[PDB]
């Protein structure tokens, strides 16, 4: 989410109830205006968190101009101090499947089925943007350039789209996106509404702690993965 | 805890997520606002039938 | 006839990073028809330096060089050479950065501050262990590619690990149980 | 189809805040 | 060859 | 003569090379028709 | 006349500290006394190896090649070289040992094992901080000198520090408290 998210508790207005404190709220906003700086992204939206047995990874995402290039993540465990984490491939993809449990604070803690906590990091949150990264439908409009843009006139859905999975895309490579609708499991998505219905909640079911917020009158949106960071293999079994 | 001498002490059960369990040292409180479920780091077994 | 002078031209990393232009004043030594004197009809060559110009790249100048009265000029102004920087390495198309780590810091979670050639300031994470043989690749944040100024090659960063000068005999104990075991 | 058809940077002055205001949550 | 007169 | 063959081959490509570099006016007039020609297909052949 | 025979006369250090003697088999290659034919005895040139002798030096034979009509030949088997050793490289001179050490006891001092070339086992004491770039000399141990068999060079004992590869968060705080201090 972008920084609009930052100064208002757009998070837990969602209801999914997990979030940023004030204090790391400030500190972010603070912190990722100077991310913006130090790595000119074009923007800088906050990707979320991954709940660890230790400390929490504090996870930001630079946006290029070009948004849908590969977008490059940062990490930070007391929220303030970014590091550039490095990108993701298909080996480091391949290189985790063999290790489950929650992750661990220290990002230098090792697994022997070794594999660096840094790499998990890497690899999920790779696998929760190709899966689980939403965009509303419109919101970007794909340039002549071969450059896709904010659609920086984009109206906010109406609250007949509002109910379709058609009307929500995969924020990645491929209206150019893939949409919702064919993202197996049918039933992984849910859709809800908040706060006398001027608020749109898409939380994944596939990836628990997604929660992407719309507001249908203007063009507020933004998606945050808060949660622990595994992917649901029980999901048909809990549909 | 850029202020710690009026900090609260944080639970976070790793059992239930979204189970929390909050104290300023005197006082507590409870709260749940996860999906329900236990966590479990094997992937859900349905159980076998009986024999 | 006469060869042409390959004259060297020092670009630091920004200059051929960024794609700068240079101007190099030539000799007066153009002949007229009378070909006993000594002028000049155009003072500088410029060149267009793109980004992305290896070491050794050869940009030449046909017919603007020294002349003698029955011989075509030449001039090689310049092969592409690299000044001394604080500091990257320049190699094929990837930056080689040294970060003098101190011990201690070597072998625990570390962030290295690497400043850009695009003014950017890095905070790698270093989570393993640091001996010295490590470096980290930071991929695709290079110079730029001379066939594709849009791409860029790989940042590497090695380390200098400082080792300690003095130890307490408690530092003795320390470490002997730290590491030994 | 017409569409189809050495760079310096300048920065606003909320970032010397930001500059400033790190020291907070240090 | 003589393009000069033909194309140009 | 080989009119026909680059009759063929170039037709309007040259002419709105031509029309565009005589209209911008640039420093580099041949280095302007190469980059043209570039774009030109990548907006043309994909 | 016909060139020289070049052969590498293959020695190992313990025995250019000592010295040996080594026979070579030119043969069966010689111009007789016929006039002419290649039959030969199985003729042999010894080669009496002196103590320290260099990497380089030339050993030459003349006349005792193969001899060609009425040509002058050389059996120049002269390259004393070079098989290293399990435990030294050699230099001019002296002797390189490389010590692997574990960083423990690179930071916490040691005493290092060093098997000579004269079956001596030499425990030589470290107690500086050993540095990646560090040696200690041992003087008047290394081969002995080629110009006097008496006389000895020096000793180097450099060192592979072997990082760990795993540090528990009990020994990265360990560490921390350690060395950066």
């Amino acid at each position: 989410m972008d920084a609009d998210s930052l100064l208002l508790s757009l998070e837990l207005a969602s209801g999914s109830g997990q979030g940023l404190s004030p204090d790391r709220r400030a500190s972010l906003l603070t912190s990722l205006m100077l991310v913006k700086r130090d790595y000119r992204f074009a923007r800088v939206l906050f990707w979320g968190r991954i709940l660890g047995l230790v400390a929490d990874y504090y996870i930001a995402q630079g946006l290029s101009e070009d948004q849908l290039a590969p977008r490059k993540t940062l990490y930070s465990l007391n929220c303030t101090e970014w590091s550039l984490l490095p990108p993701a491939t298909e080996e480091m993809a391949m290189q985790i499947s063999v290790v489950s449990g929650r992750f661990m604070g220290d990002p230098s803690h090792e697994y022997e089925h070794q594999i660096k906590e840094e790499t998990r990091l890497v690899s999920i949150i790779d696998q929760i943007d190709k899966a689980v990264a939403i965009i509303p439908r419109g919101a970007l409009f794909k340039t002549p350039f071969g450059v896709t843009h904010v659609n920086r006139t984009f109206e906010g859905l109406p609250l007949s789209e509002v109910r379709k999975l058609s009307s929500y895309f995969h924020f990645r490579e491929a209206d150019f996106l893939d949409s919702l609708e064919y993202d197996i499991p049918r039933g992984s998505w849910s859709i809800q509404m908040e706060r006398g219905n001027a608020l749109v909640v898409l939380r994944s079911l596939l990836w628990p702690g997604l929660t992407f917020y719309h507001a249908p009158r203007t063009k507020n949106y933004g998606y945050i993965y808060v949660g622990t960071g595994e992917k649901n293999m029980d999901l048909p079994f809990m549909l | 805890n850029l202020i710690p001498q009026y900090a609260i002490a944080v639970l976070r059960s790793n059992l239930w997520p979204g189970a929390y369990a909050f104290s300023n040292g005197k006082k507590f409180e409870n709260f749940y606002i996860g999906w329900g479920h236990k966590y479990c780091v094997e992937n859900y077994t349905p159980p076998s039938p009986p024999p | 006839q006469d060869p042409p002078i390959e004259r060297d031209l020092y670009l630091s990393l920004e200059d051929l990073f960024f794609g700068c232009t240079k101007k190099i004043k030539i000799s007066r030594r153009v002949l007229n028809e009378d070909r006993y004197s000594s002028t000049i009809k155009d003072k500088i060559l410029t060149i267009d330096v793109r980004p992305g110009w290896r070491q050794g790249t050869r940009i030449t100048f046909e017919k603007e060089g020294d002349q003698g009265p029955n011989i075509i000029p030449a001039d090689i102004i310049f092969i592409v050479k690299e000044k001394l920087h604080p500091r990257f390495r320049r190699e094929h198309d990837n930056l080689f950065f040294v970060y003098p780590i101190p011990l201690g810091k070597a072998l625990t979670c570390c962030t290295v501050e690497v400043k850009t050639l695009d003014d950017r300031l890095l905070n790698i994470p270093i989570n393993d262990i640091v001996h010295p043989k490590y470096f980290k690749i930071v991929p695709g944040e290079g110079m730029p590619l001379p066939e594709n100024p849009s791409k860029k090659g790989d940042l590497f960063i090695f380390f200098d690990i400082q080792f300690p000068t003095r130890l307490t005999p408690q530092k003795k104990q320390m470490l002997r149980q730290a590491l030994l075991t | 189809d017409v569409k189809m058809a050495h760079n310096e940077y300048e920065m606003l002055p909320a970032y010397e805040i930001a500059e400033t205001q790190k020291a907070l949550f240090l | 060859r003589d393009i000069e007169v033909g194309f140009l | 003569m080989d009119t026909a063959y680059l009759k063929n081959c170039f037709g309007t490509g040259l002419t709105q090379a031509l029309a565009e570099v005589a209209r911008v006016r640039p420093s580099d007039p041949i280095e302007y028709l190469a980059h043209w020609l570039y774009h030109y297909r990548s907006i043309t052949v994909a």
